[PDB]
C-alpha cells in the first residue's frame, strides 16, 4: 500500500484511492485500465486523483500504481523529426531503442567533467546532437566509448569510476533545467518580417505575447517564424486544437519545408499536441514538457523558438482540474494560483551561458485567446503583464487586406533598445532611428484619420495629405507581408532595412517637394511608387537602387516645377 | 453634425452593450460562489 | 442488476445498487414508467451510489423506485445502406422504412476506427456556389463554417450544398451526411421533402433532431452524423461532406444541462467545458488513412443576438479551413448571399487553389477583389461624411466596384458557377478599376487574363 | 512539540498536535523534506487541530507526516549590515554572500518595536524627479503611491527614486528598502545589476521575490521590508524610504490563497479581508518616536486591466500622502513620465511647501498649472466637437498651454530639476496664458515672479 | 392570468390552453390560440426559479427558458388528426419587453421561433395610420408557403 | 410627500351618492416627518374623513411590512361594508421594499438582480392587486402609491 | 479605529461616540458627530458575521445591516432634554464605496437615510474648484425649513 492502492469510489470525475502511502502531491498515477491520473488531494485516509480520460473505465477495487514522477522526458538522439504529445510519446516509448547513432568521442579518459560538459557528438539529424554530462554529475571520465554506432540504452562513458552515462538523459518537465546565469536581452531574433524586426523586435530569449481574437492570424505568425526565424530548432506546442486542427497538422506539417535548407521543417521541430479528448492534466504539463525540451536544445548552444498555441486553453484545462479539486474559484472562476505559475513559465525563457560555457537561448511566442474579444482573463490579462513583446493582429487590418495584419499603434516591444545595437553593428547604423521615424509616421496617421472621421478630408492641407500618402505606403509596402509568396514569406534583415530606407527616403523627398510647392497629386502618381509597392517581391538589392531612382524622379519633378 | 449623433451613436450602444449585460454575467458569478458553496 | 432511486433533483437522479455498480456512461432503465426513461450514469458517489442524468422528465419518480442497468451506454448501426435514409438524432427511422441492418455497430464518441491520417486537407469539392468554389474554395478534409445570424438563409445555403456538392475528376465515391438540430416540425418536413424530390437522398444520410426531441438526443445527433461519415470514408473509401446546422442550437442544449450537472457557470452563462466538448466535434475531420476517403465539415454557426464574439461562434473559428460569414446588414441591403467579403476567409484556401487545381491567377484575383471591396465599403462611409460629389475620381471607382461586387459576384440567380465562371466575373468587375490600381495582381496575370 | 498532518488541500494543511498546540502565526516545519517547508498556523479548528498555510509546494506530503512547531512566527535578522545586501522575500541571501548576522531577531507582522510617534509627516525627500519634488512633494513619513498600469515604466521610476533619493540639509542618515514581488528572473537580474553598478546598494536593503517563489514568501516580502525599515528608522534614527512593487501582484497571491482558505469570495473574486490585510501594510509609515527617523512608503499600484476602480488599487489610495497616477493613454501620446496631471494628488503637499521650504509662490503656481492643464485637456474634447478654427482665441491659449505643460513640464530628458528649476519652467509656460486669466495667482506673486 | 395568482398557474396557463386548443383541432376544427402574454409568463417563471435558487443569467432569467418557450410554439400546426380529418392550432403571442428595450425575456426568444411578426408601431398610431402595422419591420416567413 | 399630503387634504368625489374617505399610510419616516403629518391632518380638519397609519424608520421592519396591509384592509372594509369611495395613499413603496429586501437575506434566499429578494414581484403583486370597484358598486378602493427612483 | 483592532471594537465605535454625543447634548450643547467611516464599519461587521456563519447576501454582507445603520442615524436630532433645555447631535458620515462603484455597503444604504449629501467631485478638485462640492449632484432637505 505504499507504492500501489485500490479505488474506493469513482464518479463526478474524482477517483478516491485507498493506499498510495508514498505518493507525492501532483504525481502521475496509473490505473489498471491504462488511464493516467494526477494525485491532487492527499488526505489521512485517501488520495483524490484527477483522471486524464474517461472515468467509466475505472471501477471500485481497481488497482492503482505510482509512477514516481510529477513526470519526466527523455533527452537524447531521436528527438528531431519526432511527433509526441503532452507527455512525450509517439503520436509507448519516446526515443527509438533500435535506431543506431554514430557517436563521436569528444573527451579522453582522465578528463575532468561537470554537468553540461560535452563528451560526444551524434549526427542524428543535421543538426549535430551534443551529448552532455547530466546536470548534478561531475568527476573524472574513467571510461568512454570509441567512435562507433550504438543504441540509446548503451553506456558510452563512466564518470567518477561509476556513474554510467548514455546518449540520452531524463528530466522532470516541471523543473526548469539548471544554468550558470541568464544574460540580458542583446541579440534580436531576426524574423525577416519588417514590422516585427523594425517596430516590435523580439530578443533571442525574449518572451513576446501573441494576442487577439480567434481567426486574427496568431498561429500564422508563429508558423512563418518557424519556417523563417533565426532559431535552429522549433518547439511547437500546437495546443487548442479542435474539429480537425489535429489531423490538419498530423499529415500536413510532415510536408511543410524548411525555407533555409529545402528539407522538412519537422526535421528541426518537436510537436506537442493538445487535443480536446486529452485530460486537462496533459495539456497543463505540455508547456513544461516543451520548455524543458527547449532548454535542452539551448544547452547544446542552439537558439530555439518555443511557440505555445495556446495558454488560454491551458488555463481552462487547469481551471477544470482545480474546480474538480474543489479549490476556491475567483475571477471568471479561475483558481488563485494561476498568475504566479504562468509567470514562472515565461521566466524560463532567456539567452544563457550554458553549462561549460557556450551560449544558447529559448525565445517564447505565446498565443492569446480570450473567451471572446473581452481580452481579460485568463490568457491575455496575465500574459500581457509578463511578456515584453505583443504583436496585435487586428481583424479590421485583416478585412482591409493589410498584411501582416499587425496593428502598429497597439503593438509594443520592451526589447527595442535591447536589440538596437545588434542591428546597428551587424545590419545598419540607422535601424533604431528609422523604425522610430516610421512609427511616428504611423502614429501621426492614426491621429489624422481620427480627425478626418469628424471633419472630413476636404480641408486637409497638402502637408497632411503627403503624410497620409507615405503612411499608406508604409502600411502597404512594409507592414503588409505575403506569407504565401515564395520570396516575401521571409524578409532577411538586410532586406528589411533597405526597404525601410527606400520608404523613408521617399518621405523626406515628398516633404521636400511639397515645401517647394510640388503638387501632391504629382508625387502620388510618381512612377517609382509602383516599384516601391512591389519591392517586397524582389529578392535582389535592386531595391536600394530605388533610392537613386526616387531622387532623380523627384528632380524630374523639380524640373517641371 | 447629425453625422456626430450618427455613426458616433453606434458609439454609445457598443459601449452600453459592453456592460449593463457584462456587469450582469458577473452580480450573478459571485452569487454563484457562495450561492454554490 | 437492480438499484433504487435515493434522490431526485430535476434531471439528476441518484441510484443505489446493492450488487454490481454500473460503470460511468451506462444506460439504466427506470422501472414502472409508461414511456422508456433512461438514466445515464455520470459519477460514482461512493457508498454504492451513482449519480445519473435523465434522458426524459423525472416527474412522478419516487424514492425507492426500481432501476435496472442495461449493461452498456448507447451506438450507430453502420452500413452503406445508411445512404438513402432519413433518421432521427439517435438514428431511428423517420421515413417509415425499417430500422438499419448493421454491418458493424460502432460507438459514436469518436473513439471507433481511429480513421484519420496525419496528412493535410487537399483537392477540390465543387459546391456549385461561386462565392465558395471561386473565392473561398472548400477542400477535402477541411472544416469550413458558415457564419450567419437569425433571419438569414444559412439553411437554404446548407441544403443547396447538400444537393449540389461533388468531387470532380475523383476515383472515390461521394456522400453527404446532413444533420439538423433543434428544428421545427415544419423545417423537418421541408428538409425531408427537399431530399426526396431532388434525388439528393440517394447519396445522403440525413439525421433530423426536432426542437421538442430530448436534449440528450440533440447532443448525440452530431456524433451519430460524424461516426457515419467516418465509417463511409474509412471503411468504404468515400469523400464525405458533413453539414451540421446549427452548432449554436447544439450549444443551447449542452448549456441547458450544464446547470443541472452542478458546474459553476463560465462567461455568458455557458458551460465551463464549452471549448473541450466543442473540440470533440471539430477534431473529427480530415483525410482518412489510406488517402482514398476524407471527412469534410460545413458547420453552421449562427451568431446569438448577432454577436460573433459570443463564446460559441468564437470558439468554432479554430475548427475550420474555410469560413463564410453572413451579415444581417448586408442582407438588409438586398445583397444575397449575404456574405461579408471582409470577414470570410480560407484557413486552408491556399491548399486548394492555383495551377492544376483551379487556375494560376486565382489567388491574385481573390486578393484584389477582397482589397477593392474592403476599400469600396469604407468609401461608403466616406461618402456619408463628405458627400458623393466630394469623392475623388479614383475613390468613386472603388465605391462603384463595391456595388459591382455585390450585384454581380455575390448575387447569384441560383446557378452553379464553375471556378472558371467565377474568375471570369471577377475579372469583368475588376475592369472597373484603373489597371494602375491593381497592386495585388502581378503584371504577368494582367497581360494574360485582363 | 510534534504534530501530524491530517489533511492536505493545495496550500492548506491541517495538523493535529497531541501536546501543546502552536499559537496562530507560528512557523511549523515539515519533517522528511528535501527543502525546508514551512507551514504558518492560521487557525485553531478545535479537537487539537490547527489549520495552516504552506510557504512552498505541498506535493509529496502524506497524511501522518510529522511536523514540528518552531516556537515562533517567521523573523528578520536585524542589523545595520542589512544595508548593502540583496535578499529573497524571506531575507535569505541572493548575492552569494553569507547569511545576515543579527543584532536582534524581530517578528515581522508589525507588532515589534511599536516605533511610530503620534506626529504628522514633515520635511523634504528629494527624489530628483521634478514632477514629484516640485508639484507633488514627497514628505518624510508619507505614503505616496505610484498609480500605473501594465506596459508603463512604473518600475523604471521606482528604480530611479531608489538611486537618487536623499534628505537634503538632515542630521539623520538615509537608507532605502526596495522590495519587489512576483518578478521574472530577467527583472531580478536587472534590479540586482542596477543596484550594484550605481553604488545605490551601499545605502539599500533589497528584497526580491520571484514569480515562481512560494506564494507565502511573496506575502511575507513587504513585512520583511517594513520591519527592516522600522528597525533602521527607530533603532538607528534613519530616514528610510521603502519602495514596494507591485502591490497588485502581492494582492494576486493573497487572493490566490483566500479560496484555499475556505472564505466566501467578495467583489471581483477577491478575499473578503482585502482592506483589513492591506491596512496592516499602509498603517506602517510615519515619523518614529524620538523624531530622529521616519518610514516613508512609495507603493506601486498597477491598475489590473487598467481599472483604477478595481478593489486593490482603489483601497490603496487612503494609505497615501502623495499619489502619482500613470495613464496608458498619455503614454501612447509619447508623454513620459505618463503622469495624469488631473489625477495625481498630494494629501500632505501643503506641509512641505512655501517660504522656508520651497518658495512662497509654489502653491499659487501649482494651483494655476493644474487649473490651466485641466481646462486645456477639456478643450481637446471641444476641438474634436467643433473643430480647431471654431475655438475662441482665449480657449486656443488654454489648448496650447496643455501641450506646453506636457512637452516642457511633464517631459524631462532625465535630469535632476531643483524646485527652483521646476517653478521657473512653470512660470515660463504660464506666460502663454493671458495675465488677466491667472485667477489663482495673487497679484503680489505676478509682479514678483511673472 | 391575474397578479394575485401564483407564478405557477400563469406558467401552466399556456400549456392548459394549448392542450385545449389541440383538443378542438382533433375534432377537425381550426382553432386560434391567442397568448396575452409570454413576457409575463417568463416573469412568473423567473420568480419560481429564483425562489428555487436556480442560477440567474441574463436579466436574471433561468437558463431553461429558451428550450421551453420553443417547445410551446412547436405544438402549433395543422395536422392530420387521429382517424384522418384535418385540424390546426394557430398561435398568436403578445410580446411585452420590460420597456421598448425589446430584448429579454419575451421578444428576443419569441421572434426567433415565430414565423410571423406584426409590429404595431406607436409612431404609425400617433399618425393615425390603422392598422398601425409597420410594413417595413414586419415579416412573414409564410409568404411563399 | 407634499403632493401626497395635498391630495389627502383635497380629494373628493363630486356629484357621488357615496361617502368619501382617505387612508394615508407612511413607511420608514423620521420623527420630524411623523410630527409634521400629524399636525397637518389635525389642523386642516382632513383627519375627520381619514385613517392615518404612520410607521417610523426605527419601528420594527416587520411593522413596516404590515403597514400597507393594515391600510388596504381598512380601505376595503370602509368601501365594501360601508359603501365608501376610499382613496389610499402609500408613501413610499421604495422604503417598504428596502425593509422587505432587508429580511430576504436573513431568510436564506439566493438574491436576485440588484441584491433584491427573488420574490419582489409576487409580494408587490399582493399590494397592487388590492384595488378596484367593490361588489355592489357603491364603493371602491383607489391607490396612489409613491415610487421614488432609488438613485433616481 | 485602526486595522489591528478587532472588527468588534470598530463596530461599537459609532455607538460609543453617539452615546457620548447624546450625553453632551443632554447638557444643552449642540454637538457634531463625525464618522470617518461607515464603509469600514460595515466591512468589520461583515467579517464578524461571516465568522459567525450568517448567510451572505449582496457583496457578501449580512441581511441585518440596513436596519442597524438606520437605527444609528435615527439617534441624531435636536431635542428638548430631560428637565427642559435644548441640545442636539448632528451627524456627518463619510462614505467610501469599495471603489467608485458607489453601491454597497456604505453609500447605498446611507444615502437612503441621510437628509444631506455633499458630493466631493474629483473632477471639480482637479479643476481646482474649492470646495470641490458638486452643486448638481449634492442635495439637502431643509431649504424651506
Ligand atoms: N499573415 C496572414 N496573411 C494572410 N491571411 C492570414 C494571415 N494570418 C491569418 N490569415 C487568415 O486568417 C486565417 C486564420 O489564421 P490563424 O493564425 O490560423 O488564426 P488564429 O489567430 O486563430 O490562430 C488564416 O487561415 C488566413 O485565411
Amino acid at each position: 500500500m505504499i507504492q500501489g492502492v485500490i479505488q474506493k469510489i469513482a464518479g463526478p470525475a474524482v477517483i478516491a484511492k485507498g493506499m498510495l502511502g508514498a505518493r507525492m502531491y501532483d504525481i502521475c498515477k496509473v490505473g489498471e485500465e491504462g488511464l493516467v491520473g494526477e494525485i491532487i488531494r492527499l488526505d489521512g485516509d485517501t488520495a483524490f486523483v484527477q483522471v486524464y480520460e474517461d472515468t467509466s473505465g475505472l471501477k471500485v477495487g481497481e488497482p492503482v500504481v505510482s509512477t514516481g514522477l510529477p513526470l519526466a522526458v527523455e533527452l537524447g538522439p531521436g528527438m528531431l523529426n519526432g511527433i509526441y504529445d503532452g507527455i512525450q510519446r509517439p503520436l509507448v516509448h519516446a526515443l527509438d531503442r533500435e535506431k543506431k547513432w554514430a557517436w563521436t568521442p569528444m573527451v579522453k579518459p582522465g578528463d575532468e567533467v561537470r554537468g553540461g560538459m560535452v563528451l560526444g557528438t551524434v549526427p542524428e539529424f543535421g543538426f549535430t546532437h551534443k551529448i552532455l554530462v547530466p546536470p548534478d554529475v561531475r568527476g573524472r571520465v574513467k571510461e568512454v566509448k570509441p567512435a562507433g554506432e550504438y543504441t540509446v540504452e548503451e553506456p558510452v562513458v563512466v564518470l567518477e569510476d561509476g556513474t554510467e552515462l548514455k546518449m540520452y538523459h531524463t528530466w522532470p518537465v516541471r523543473r526548469a533545467r539548471p544554468v550558470q546565469r541568464k544574460l540580458d536581452p542583446n541579440t534580436p531574433f531576426l524574423t525577416g518580417m519588417r514590422i516585427l524586426d523594425v517596430l516590435f523586435p523580439v530578443a533571442m530569449g525574449g518572451t513576446a505575447a501573441i494576442p487577439g481574437p480567434f481567426g486574427s492570424g496568431k498561429t500564422v505568425t508563429q508558423q512563418s517564424l518557424a519556417k523563417w526565424s533565426n532559431a535552429d530548432v522549433v518547439v511547437y506546442v500546437g495546443c487548442g486544437e479542435r474539429g480537425n486542427e489535429m489531423t490538419d497538422v498530423l499529415v500536413e506539417f510532415p510536408e511543410l519545408t524548411d525555407p533555409k535548407t529545402g528539407g522538412p521543417l519537422m526535421h528541426r521541430t518537436v510537436l506537442i499536441a493538445n487535443t480536446s479528448n486529452m485530460p486537462v492534466a496533459a495539456r497543463e504539463a505540455s508547456i513544461y514538457v516543451g520548455v524543458t525540451i527547449a532548454e535542452y536544445f539551448r544547452d547544446q548552444g542552439f537558439s530555439v523558438a518555443l511557440m505555445a498555441d495556446s495558454t488560454s486553453r491551458w488555463a481552462e484545462a487547469l481551471r477544470e482540474i482545480s474546480s474538480r479539486l474543489e479549490e476556491m474559484p475567483a475571477e471568471e472562476g479561475y483558481p488563485p494560483y494561476l498568475a504566479a505559475r504562468l509567470a514562472a513559465f515565461y521566466e524560463r525563457a532567456g539567452k544563457v551561458i550554458t553549462l561549460g560555457g557556450e551560449e544558447g537561448a529559448v525565445t517564447i511566442v505565446g498565443a492569446v485567446s480570450p473567451p471572446g474579444g473581452d481580452m481579460s482573463e485568463p490568457v491575455t490579462q496575465s500574459t500581457l503583464r509578463i511578456v515584453g513583446a505583443f504583436w496585435r493582429l487586428d481583424a479590421s487590418l485583416a478585412f482591409r487586406r493589410h498584411f501582416p495584419a499587425i496593428n502598429w499603434n497597439g503593438s509594443y516591444s520592451l526589447f527595442t533598445s535591447a536589440l538596437d545595437p545588434w542591428y546597428r553593428e551587424n545590419v545598419a547604423e540607422d535601424y533604431p532611428e528609422l523604425r522610430d521615424a516610421i512609427s511616428e509616421l504611423l502614429q501621426r496617421e492614426a491621429g489624422l484619420q481620427e480627425i478626418v472621421q469628424l471633419v472630413g478630408p476636404d480641408a486637409l492641407q497638402d502637408a497632411e495629405r503627403l503624410v497620409i500618402e507615405v503612411g499608406r505606403i508604409i502600411r502597404e509596402d512594409f507592414l503588409q507581408q505575403n506569407a504565401y509568396h515564395e520570396v516575401d514569406a521571409y524578409c532577411s534583415m538586410k532586406k528589411a532595412y533597405g526597404i525601410m530606407k527606400m520608404i523613408l527616403a521617399f518621405y523626406k523627398e515628398a516633404e521636400a517637394a511639397i515645401k517647394r510647392g510640388v503638387s501632391i497629386d504629382e508625387i502620388l502618381q510618381l512612377p517609382v511608387l509602383e516599384r516601391i509597392g512591389r519591392a517586397r517581391y524582389v529578392s535582389e538589392e535592386e531595391f536600394p537602387a530605388y533610392f537613386e531612382e526616387a531622387m532623380k524622379e523627384i528632380q524630374g519633378a523639380f524640373k517641371a516645377l | 453634425i447629425p453625422g456626430i449623433r450618427a455613426q458616433i451613436r453606434f458609439i454609445q450602444q457598443v459601449l452600453e452593450q459592453r456592460e449593463r449585460e457584462d456587469t450582469f454575467r458577473l452580480k450573478r458569478i459571485k452569487g454563484k460562489i457562495e450561492a454554490r458553496e | 442488476e437492480y438499484t433504487g432511486i435515493t434522490y431526485i433533483s430535476g434531471p439528476l437522479l441518484f441510484v443505489e445498487n446493492a450488487k454490481d455498480l454500473a460503470y460511468g456512461a451506462i444506460v439504466d432503465i427506470k422501472d414502472g414508467t409508461g414511456r422508456v426513461r433512461g438514466g445515464q450514469v455520470i459519477e460514482v458517489s461512493e457508498e454504492y451510489a451513482v449519480i445519473q442524468v435523465f434522458e426524459e422528465t423525472t416527474g412522478l419518480d419516487l424514492a425507492t423506485t426500481s432501476v435496472s442497468l442495461v449493461e452498456d451506454v448507447a451506438r450507430l448501426g453502420v452500413s452503406k445502406e445508411m445512404l438513402g435514409r432519413r433518421f432521427n438524432g439517435i438514428g431511428k427511422p423517420i421515413d417509415g422504412l425499417p430500422p438499419i441492418t448493421p454491418e458493424k455497430r460502432l460507438p459514436i464518441t469518436g473513439l471507433p476506427l481511429n480513421p484519420v491520417a496525419r496528412r493535410k486537407p487537399e483537392q477540390f469539392i465543387q459546391t456549385g456556389i461561386s462565392t465558395i468554389d471561386v473565392m473561398n474554395t472548400l477542400v477535402r478534409g477541411q472544416k469550413l463554417p458558415i457564419f450567419s445570424g437569425s433571419g438569414l438563409p444559412a439553411n437554404e445555403i446548407a441544403a443547396q450544398i447538400a444537393r449540389q456538392a461533388t468531387v470532380r475528376p475523383k476515383e472515390e465515391p461521394f456522400a453527404v451526411v446532413f444533420a439538423a438540430m433543434g428544428i421545427t416540425q415544419r423545417e423537418l418536413s421541408y428538409f425531408i421533402q427537399e431530399f426526396e424530390r431532388t434525388g439528393a437522398l440517394s447519396r445522403s444520410v440525413l439525421f433530423l433532431n426536432k426542437a421538442d426531441d430530448p436534449t440528450i438526443e440533440r447532443i448525440l445527433t452530431p456524433r451519430m452524423a460524424l461516426t457515419v461519415a467516418e465509417y463511409l470514408a474509412f471503411e468504404h473509401d468515400y469523400h464525405v461532406l458533413v453539414i451540421l446546422t446549427d452548432m449554436t442550437n447544439y450549444c443551447e442544449a449542452l448549456r441547458e444541462i450544464g446547470a443541472a450537472r452542478e458546474e459553476i457557470p463560465g462567461r455568458r452563462g455557458y458551460p465551463g467545458y464549452m471549448y473541450t466538448d466543442l473540440a470533440t466535434i471539430y477534431e473529427r475531420a480530415g483525410v482518412v488513412e489510406g488517402k482514398k476517403g476524407s471527412v469534410t465539415q460545413i458547420p453552421i454557426l449562427s451568431m446569438p443576438d448577432d454577436d460573433r464574439t459570443h463564446p460559441i461562434p468564437d470558439l468554432t473559428g479554430y475548427i475550420t479551413e474555410g469560413q463564410i460569414q453572413l451579415s444581417r446588414e448586408l442582407h438588409r441591403k438586398g445583397i444575397y448571399p449575404p456574405i461579408d467579403p471582409l470577414p470570410s476567409l480560407s484557413r486552408l484556401m491556399n491548399n486548394g487553389v492555383g495551377k492544376g487545381k483551379t487556375r494560376e491567377d486565382h489567388k491574385q484575383v481573390s486578393d484584389q477583389l477582397y482589397s477593392a471591396y474592403a476599400n469600396g465599403v469604407d468609401i461608403r462611409k466616406l461618402v456619408a461624411i463628405i458627400g458623393e460629389d466630394a469623392l475623388t475620381e479614383n475613390d468613386r471607382r472603388y465605391l462603384q466596384f463595391a456595388d459591382a461586387f455585390e450585384r454581380f459576384f455575390i448575387n447569384q440567380g441560383q446557378q452553379n458557377r464553375s471556378i472558371e465562371e467565377s474568375l471570369q466575373i471577377a475579372w469583368a468587375l475588376l475592369s472597373m478599376l484603373p489597371q494602375g490600381e491593381l497592386k495585388r495582381i502581378s503584371k504577368d496575370h494582367i497581360g494574360k487574363y485582363y
